[PDB]
Order: structure tokens, then sequence, then C-alpha cells
């Protein structure tokens, strides 16, 4: 939560630099290049955010590919598994037929197991999106339009007074 | 879709004032075309 | 999301304008 405060210093150094300017009449330009700071800070924390969030985005979702492709590996051993039992049941051998089924139900138990970590992961995943896309990024577009309104109020102020 | 979700948070429609139909919708869509 | 169905022009106008500012800033950087 430390991006607000970042940025709060950000605009309070924009809030010294209106004073300045309003007191002992400075340049335009320097109001220019201190929004231009601001907009380019906002863009790249924007961007250290978007970073971070992709980097866990694509942890979790190797991690949820993982999960699938070992989902794969135990179907594919189910089924060879099944095969197994349909060749060895010509046969008439009993013993290995109740290990067989054993093999199979813990399969189908790590099969449930990998089912519910895949949803604890799918809503992680949702979280990491909603939390951060409803807080940072917006806090920082809405103190953007803060500020650079608060800049066109002072321009327009301007304006008034070199007319006058 | 890397900018997309900067572009869904990025609007500013906020301000409705607005203040009908979806019908109402294609009958002016036929008119402004 | 909000689906662009129950948008209205300038509203739509915004939309355009924000796809063709992304447009521009990615290729003035050339």
């Amino acid at each position: 939560s430390d991006y607000t405060r970042r940025l709060l210093e950000t605009v309070s150094v924009l809030l010294k630099t209106i004073e300045i300017v309003r007191k002992e009449n400075g340049e335009v330009a320097e109001v220019g290049a201190a929004l231009d700071a601001v907009k380019v800070e906002k863009e790249k924390l924007q961007k250290e955010i978007m970073s971070g969030l992709y980097r866990d985005m694509r942890r979790l979702r190797k991690e949820r590919d993982l999960l699938m492709k070992r989902a794969d590996k135990i179907v594919d051993e189910a089924l060879s598994l099944k095969k197994q039992s349909e060749k060895l049941l010509r046969k008439g051998a009993r013993e290995k037929m109740e290990k067989l089924e054993e093999s199979v139900d813990i399969m189908e138990s790590e099969y449930n197991k990998i089912w519910e970590r895949i949803d604890e992961i799918d809503d992680i995943i949702l979280k990491k999106e909603t939390t951060t896309l409803s807080f940072g990024v917006r806090e920082l577009i809405f103190i953007e339009r803060e500020c650079v309104e608060l800049v066109k109020s002072f321009n327009r102020e301007l304006n008034q007074k070199s007319f006058e | 879709l890397i900018s997309e979700i900067s572009s869904k948070s990025l609007h500013n429609l906020l301000l409705s004032e607005e203040m009908r139909s979806p019908n109402v919708r294609e009958v002016l869509y036929s008119i402004l075309f | 999301w909000i689906p662009m169905s129950e948008l209205s022009l300038q509203q739509q106008f915004l939309l355009v304008t924000r796809v063709v500012s992304r447009v521009f800033n990615a290729l003035r950087k050339t």
C-alpha cells in the first residue's frame, strides 16, 4: 500500500510547485514538467504493479498447468491400470485384481485432491486480480485526474490573471 | 490483453448524467444510419 | 466489465479515442 505514499510525496511536490509558481510567478514549463513527472511516475508505478501481478499470475497459472498435467498423468496411469485389469481378467489371476482396484481408488482420491487444489488456486487467482485492480491502479488514476484538474484550474486562474 | 485491464480501469464514466429501452437504441441506430 | 451494449454515443467515442490513443502512444516511439 506504499504506492499511494510515494505518489502522495509526488503530489506534495506538485503542490509545492503550485505554491512557488503562484507566489513568485514562475514559468508554466515548470508546472508542465512537474505534471509530466507525476504522469511518468504513475505510469512506472502501474508498470511495476503489472509486472508483479503478471509474475504471480505466471506462477499461479504455471502451478495450475502443472496440476492439470499431473491430472493427465494420473488419468493416463488409471487408463493403463484399467487396460491391465481388462487383459488380466481373461487369465484368471484374482490376487492382482484387488491390488489394481486399490491403486485405481487411490488415483481417484488424488484426482479429487487435484480438483480441490485447482479450485483453491483459481479463487486465489480471482482475489489477487480483484484486490490489486480495485485498489492500486484505480487510486493512481483518481489522484491523477485530481492533480491534473488542480493544474488545469491553476492554469485557468493564471490565464485570468494575465489577461487583466 | 495486457492493456485491456488498464483500459477497463481507465474509463471515466462515473458521471452518468443521462436522466427507456434497448429497442429505442435500435430505432435510433437506424435513424443515425 | 459493463459491456458496450448499454453505453452512450459519446461514451463509445471515449472508447474509440482511448483505443486510438493507445495505438498512437505505441507508434509515436518510432
